[PDB]
């Protein structure tokens, strides 16, 4: 049972080492701009260790720097699955304060109200709504 | 007693026994007792069916004829309700046997028929049944109430 | 299956409650029976 | 090489994609919920994501947005106000526009998933299913039966007949044996017109509070004699005291277990738009009838319904297969054999024989389904029959229109189908025994 | 053309009645195998309406269409096409 | 009538209604209450559904072959025209336009 | 949209609907590809 605390004592090296530049970097390097997916499930399982081995501090730190990064997602569209996994997670199970709650759901419905708001105003959109149900077909052209 | 009973309802009643008997010699079973008036146009409870088993059905058969058919119907039809049946009424509301039937002897009645109320409801009934004002139900005052129409 | 969100879902219930959830859904059907009848009523 | 284009389609979709997947997951917490619903998550949700997108998304949104209101009557009310407005809105088009009533089918679904998830705000749903069943139950147009009344009618089988109960202790009794309280036999304390304007006196506590608990019989004793007149004359006017209250108080005065002749029933019962509104119907119907007191009535009705076997011919099917079940008992028999059905049953036979004649003589054209309600009538008839009683009683009655049935039947030369040529040997059979 | 032999006696119109009732029963039997296609048409009808985007020129439609068209055009035709004669 | 049968059958329908406001005002004014109502219907939800503002052909056909026959009531269709224009000319959804 | 009935299985389907999806995905499909490459 040794390996738990070896797991712990590394992760709060690794804290102490560590800045917030480097941590958001790191998130960013290999959570989104990652093109393979086999990368994005090993820094998904990372990140989560990461977290649960830590004190309720960095895991209130990690959390603001994911909610932080968030409101970039558009830009790396479909390749952020694992992201938003562990930030659903991360935001479930940090007991948190209510205004970091409203915070929170603040920005999740303004993202979408702004991508609604694309989606409905968009030059093709007529033609992809009409051809949805018509023929089967994979991207946009 | 069945004298009162114009001679139609007689034969109508006939009617519905024969059509109802099962093997053919005037007699059927009390378990289809209550379809029969039932099927008449009145409308019984399952109490009501039970007493009137209780009444005629003494020895315990479970199976009826038309003579006692027609002593049953005969008690049916009347709407003003006997004076021994509202006496007894008054005796079963009033257990203690004083004449005065307060609001505790009704919760037990009440209780008893599974019937559930709140202190204020019963209390609010039991003044809009009071003409003297004493919040106490007594015999004229019963009776005046079930001859109200 | 990797992915933690998807496995939220996790329902579980006793047994004592489960006799209270299919009296009140024996009660629920008796009210929407009744309710259903009030409106064939002849006026 | 890791940015995507700002005007792009597929990727704004992913974007609404995984705001929906984070929405899902954020809403399980309570109070997450209430600041959610509070932002004014719902009309975003009805507006947009409910039609657009992969059929996977959109069962995902009406899954979010039915557990937004999980225990939220503000938020039941909210979803059930924008549902009830649209369906009115495109029903009052619908007559001049079939696509109104077949563009409603994500309204309908989101009612339907929000009704089968139970939560303590099903009433409202309730209200508001049984409001729109009631607002399109008469109309006529295929359309809105297919899309409307079935909705409402599946909603309203599944609350009436709930699944098999799974506790130990009640692995084998039926659902008529698990109710805590036991209906009057000959009153109905739920009243509709009060309940769909919001009256409290009419909600469903109240109604549960009018009624008598279900007696625990831990005790076997047969009842004495005085017990049972005790009970009785307590019960009467126990009954006598509290109309006499609701006559001069202000009490409500339940309603009298008296049915209407005509109503929807008839109209839902025998649509040929379609036939699953049809079976669900029959069911509901053999629902309501449980206690004999009811019973009466649903046996009453749908003996009066006897004469439209003729105009629906086919479409009966489903209403002689559940009258056939609900008179399968020899009492219930010969109790409609004392109400006079005998005489009405052979009149309609008359009266569509002579039909049958009638067109025989001047036309040549071919029908199908000719003799499909001769049949029914005359099997209905003959299973009236076997029953020994009413054989014996009512043959002296009913020898004419027989024999005149069959003669009249022989006479077709040209007009003579299948079910025709069945329809004669069964009333040859019928004469021989009777005679 | 659709016609039938002449009766000149009797066994000629015994002949004709037996023939007219297999007809009749063989109508009976492709009627009820037209009739029942309706469920499936009106499934396949909510199912479209749906309009669901499906991922994968003839072929590149929508499969539900080539289903209704199928059951449609190729199966009821055939049905109605016996009846009628 | 205007969206049952074949094409051509809705053609015809078409060409009768305009015909019957050849110089009736009233008429013409009856017609050109039920476009613009029907349109404005379906315009206030156009933007919670797309399929209002895309079965709206029939309605605006009618008004263009009413409008394309040099008639005595030109100026009630033509202020009918210039109404749905106004109305409808400052949304962005591409189904609109 | 017009939807307007048309008189003559895969071969049943209405000639407009088999256009759209021959253009579509038969032509646009290949030029998009092309493009990306
Ligand atoms: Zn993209």
């Amino acid at each position: 049972s040794q390996e738990d605390q070896l797991c712990t004592a590394l992760v709060n090296q690794l804290n102490k080492f560590a800045d917030k530049e480097t941590l958001i970097q790191f998130l960013r390097c290999f959570l989104l701009e990652s093109n393979s997916s086999s990368v994005r499930w090993q820094a998904h399982c990372l990140t989560l260790h990461i977290y649960r081995n830590s004190s309720k501090s960095q895991q209130e730190l990690l959390l603001d720097l994911m909610w932080s990064i968030w409101p970039e997602l558009p830009a790396y569209g479909r390749k952020a699955a694992q992201f938003v996994d562990l930030l659903g997670y991360f935001s479930l199970k940090t007991p948190q304060t209510e205004k970091k709650l409203k915070e929170y759901s603040q920005k999740a419905v303004e993202i979408l109200r702004t991508q609604n708001h694309i989606l409905t105003n968009h030059p093709n959109s007529n033609i992809y709504n009409t051809l949805s149900g018509l023929v089967e077909f994979d991207g946009y052209y | 007693m069945a004298d009162q009973l114009t001679e139609e309802q007689i034969a109508e009643f006939k009617e519905a026994f024969s059509l109802f008997d099962k093997d053919g010699d005037g007699t059927i079973t009390t378990k289809e007792l209550g379809t029969v008036m039932r099927s008449l146009g009145q409308n019984p409870t399952e109490a009501e069916l039970q007493d009137m088993i209780n009444e005629v059905d003494a020895d315990g058969n479970g199976t009826i004829d038309f003579p006692e058919f027609l002593t049953m119907m005969a008690r049916k039809m009347k709407d003003t309700d006997s004076e021994e049946e509202i006496r007894e009424a008054f005796r079963v509301f009033d257990k203690d046997g004083n004449g005065y039937i307060s609001a505790a002897e009704l919760r037990h009645v009440m209780t008893n028929l599974g019937e559930k109320l709140t202190d204020e409801e019963v209390d609010e009934m039991i003044r809009e049944a009071d003409i003297d004002g004493d919040g106490q139900v007594n015999y004229e005052e019963f009776v005046q109430m079930m001859t109200a129409k | 299956s990797q992915f933690l969100l998807t496995r939220l879902n996790d329902p579980k219930m006793s047994e004592t409650e489960r006799q209270s959830m299919e009296s009140e859904r024996a009660d629920r059907s008796l009210f929407v029976q009744e309710l259903l009848l009030s409106t064939l009523v002849r006026e | 090489g890791h940015t995507s284009s700002t005007k792009c389609y597929g990727c704004a979709s992913a974007v609404t994609e995984h705001c929906i997947t984070l929405l899902r997951a954020l809403a399980t917490n309570p109070a997450l919920r209430h600041i959610l619903v509070s932002q004014g998550l719902i009309r975003e949700l009805f507006d947009y994501n409910l039609r657009r997108g992969a059929a996977a998304m959109r069962e995902e949104v009406r899954q979010l947005m039915c557990l937004l209101t999980r225990d939220n009557p503000e938020a039941t009310q909210q979803m059930n106000d924008l549902i009830i407005g649209k369906v009115s809105t495109a029903l009052k088009g619908h007559w001049a526009n079939p696509d109104l009533a077949s563009s409603l089918q994500y309204e309908m679904l989101l009612l339907t998933d929000s009704i089968s998830k139970e939560d303590s705000c099903w009433e409202l749903r309730l209200r508001c299913a049984l409001s729109l069943f009631l607002m399109a139950v008469n109309i006529k147009t295929p359309v809105v039966v297919e899309n409307i009344t079935l909705m409402c009618l599946r909603i309203l089988q599944k609350l009436i007949k709930p699944p098999a109960p799974t506790s130990k202790k009640n692995k084998d009794v039926p659902v008529e044996a698990l109710t805590t309280v036991k209906p009057y036999c000959n009153e109905i304390h739920a009243q509709a017109q009060l309940w769909l304007k919001r009256d409290p006196k009419a909600s469903y506590d109240a109604w549960k509070k009018c009624l008598p608990i279900r007696g625990i019989d831990g005790n076997g004793k047969a009842p004495s004699k005085s017990e049972l007149r005790h009970l009785y004359l307590t019960e009467k006017y126990v009954w006598r005291w509290k109309q006499f209250l609701s006559r001069r108080g202000k009490r409500t005065s339940p309603l009298d277990l008296k049915l209407g002749h005509n109503n929807w029933l008839r109209q839902v019962l025998f649509t040929p738009a379609t036939q699953a509104a049809r079976q669900a119907a029959c069911t509901i119907v053999e629902a309501l009838a449980t206690i004999p007191s009811r019973k009466q009535q649903v046996l009453d009705l749908l003996t009066s319904y006897l004469d439209e076997l003729s105009i629906a011919g086919e479409c009966a099917a489903e209403y002689l297969a559940l009258y056939q079940k609900l008179i399968t008992s020899a009492h219930w028999k010969v109790y409609l054999a004392a109400r006079g059905v005998l005489p009405y049953v052979g009149n309609l036979i008359t009266k569509e024989i002579a039909r049958l004649l009638a067109l025989e003589e001047a036309t040549l054209s071919t029908d199908l389904q000719q003799g499909y309600a001769l049949k029914s009538l005359t099997g209905l008839l003959s299973s009236f029959v076997e029953v020994e009683s009413i054989k014996r009683h009512f043959k002296s009655r009913l020898v004419g229109t027989v024999l005149n049935g069959y003669l009249c039947l022989r006479k077709l030369v040209v007009q003579r189908t299948k079910l025709i040529d069945e329809t004669q040997d069964m009333l040859l059979e019928m004469l021989e025994d009777m005679t | 053309c659709c016609a039938v032999d002449p009766i000149e006696n009797e066994e000629d119109r015994k002949k004709a009645v037996s023939n007219i009732n297999t007809l009749l029963d063989k109508a009976d039997r492709v009627y009820h195998q037209l009739m029942g296609h309706r469920p499936q048409l009106e499934n396949l009808l909510c199912k479209v309406n749906e309009a669901a985007p499906e991922k994968p020129t003839s072929a590149s439609v929508n499969r539900y269409i080539l289903q209704l068209a199928q059951e449609y055009c190729g199966d009821c035709k055939n049905s109605f096409d016996e009846l009628s004669k």
